[PDB]
């Protein structure tokens, strides 16, 4: 029966400060609403940063440190870096539970963009053996997370068959990605080449196995 | 960048937070390399030839 | 130090009931409490209540109070979060947190819920091995294709799981009912075919384990 409000996206550059804050609708967030800082890298990865407004929890860089800034509670990254990416949640106490904020998307300058590693694998022999073919194309390691894969059986851009899973971040912030054109046994014999083709911040890439 | 004396240490700015960098990468010049003669916080002491 | 590991992600049709726990790792369980967090797809996060590892007893956000039941096995510093008479619109991850600090410190790794009516379905392993001709590269990517399972999840290690660097695994999807899956993993060009190279698939809603060692086509 409260509402946090949290900024929805702020974009810095490495090296800069930025402020997120955390606004409550019943009226200005004081000491006894214990503001919490979560931060949720890509994995559902979650960590928490500061409690009881200005606690930074162990092992949390000092370049994060919470306050109330007006009537609101406030996170502010001194020097922010590449790896503070991440959506950051704020929690509210009131008096007997907590209400989250919806989060908020920071994005840090870094990460030099990284082409994809993609790879295409024919359909297995054990799954000739079904009546199917499935050719996996597999992409990797791209940055800025955003790709497009487009096939092409025999010179002609297939159009149907195909499934395109949504980038993925890995570990290291980098993303990945595989897409699925699935024949038959049958489609498979009868065509003879086939290519799955990646485009990533403007070059493309071209994989092509041939039966 | 935590405040303590360190020859072989530089401390410079780094969108908006405070970075450690190397003495050895520090350079002056004017038309040919100078030599450095000394340093400390904002202050460089060097030799440089007509530029 | 601190490690909140949660249990896999299930697989119910409505009207289940599922038993989450989190087994906690590094603190001493009776001096800091539990937190069930529910982070919805779309939605964000929400505080589903607290437990008090003393005493035992829940608080429940009033959104959770009825089919949501909080107790812990506190012999073995677990707490776990059961959702009785599934409804359909409990798809979501559901993470424990520790309470200390005035909020909260350490959150857990989630477990996933997929409320769904469906049979089950064992999955095909396909070992992915590069094209029939050349490939020289000072490296190398093979891959494994885990498809047409239900429910989910499926397990999936390289080599009993001793190598992981190098491996992506990719998010299961359902398509035409079931859910397919997929990794791949790269090394350097010595490695293989020279010393083995396997798939470890398991699908635990039907018993089913498969090792696929990666074949050279030819």
């Amino acid at each position: 029966q409260a509402v946090v409000t949290q900024e929805s996206a702020l974009t810095t550059s490495p090296g800069e400060t930025v402020t997120l804050t955390c606004r409550s609708n019943i009226g200005a967030v004081t000491s006894s609403n214990c503001a919490n800082w979560v931060q949720e890298k890509p994995d559902h990865f979650f960590t928490g940063l500061i409690g009881d407004t200005n606690n930074r929890r162990s092992g949390v860089p000092a370049r994060f440190s919470g306050s109330l800034i007006g009537d609101k509670a406030a996170l502010t990254i001194t020097g922010a870096q590449t790896e503070d990416e991440a959506i950051y949640f704020c929690a509210l106490w009131y008096n007997n539970l907590w209400v989250f904020g919806g989060g908020t998307k920071l994005t840090v300058l870094g990460q030099p963009k990284s082409s994809p590693s993609v790879t295409l694998f024919p359909p297995s022999s054990e799954e000739l053996e079904t009546n199917k073919a499935t050719l996996v194309c597999t992409i990797t390691d791209f940055y800025p997370g955003v790709v497009t894969v487009d096939w092409k059986v025999d010179g002609t851009p297939v159009t149907q068959g195909m499934e395109t899973t949504q980038p993925s971040k890995q570990s290291n912030n980098k993303y990945m990605a595989s897409s699925y054109l699935t024949l038959t046994a049958r489609a498979w014999e009868r065509h003879s080449s086939y290519s799955c083709q990646v485009t990533h911040e403007g070059h493309t890439v071209e994989k092509s196995l041939s039966r | 960048t935590d405040d303590s004396h360190d020859w072989t240490k530089l401390r410079y700015m780094d969108n908006h937070m405070p970075a450690d960098a190397e003495r050895a990468g520090l350079f002056v010049r004017t038309s040919a390399p100078c030599t450095i003669t000394g340093t400390m916080g904002h202050f460089i002491l060097a030799r440089c030839p007509k530029g | 130090q601190i490690q909140l590991v949660q249990s896999g992600r299930e697989v119910k049709n409505p009207g289940e009931t599922v038993k989450i726990s989190c087994k906690a790792s590094g603190y001493t369980f009776t001096e800091y409490p539990m937190l069930w967090v529910k982070q919805a797809p779309g939605k964000g996060f929400r505080w589903m209540g607290l437990i008090y590892t003393n005493t035992g007893e829940p608080t429940y956000a009033e959104e959770f109070k009825g089919r949501f039941v909080f107790s812990l096995e506190i012999s073995a510093s677990t707490a776990y979060l059961q959702i009785n008479n599934l409804t359909n619109e409990d798809t979501a991850t559901y993470f424990c947190v520790r309470d200390y600090f005035i909020s909260l410190d350490y959150w857990g790794q989630g477990t996933t819920l997929t409320v769904s009516s469906a049979k089950t379905t064992a999955p095909s392993v396909y070992p992915l091995a590069p094209v029939c001709g050349g490939t020289t590269g000072s490296s190398v990517t093979l891959g494994c294709l885990v498809k047409g399972y239900f429910p989910e999840p499926v397990t999936l290690t390289w080599n009993s799981g001793s190598l992981s660097s190098g491996v992506h695994t990719f998010p299961a999807l359902l398509q035409s009912g079931l859910y397919t899956l997929s990794s791949s993993v790269t090394v350097t060009s010595n490695t293989w075919p020279s010393q083995t190279i396997t798939c470890n698939v398991a699908h635990p809603a039907s018993s089913t384990k498969v090792d696929k060692k990666i074949e050279s086509r030819r």
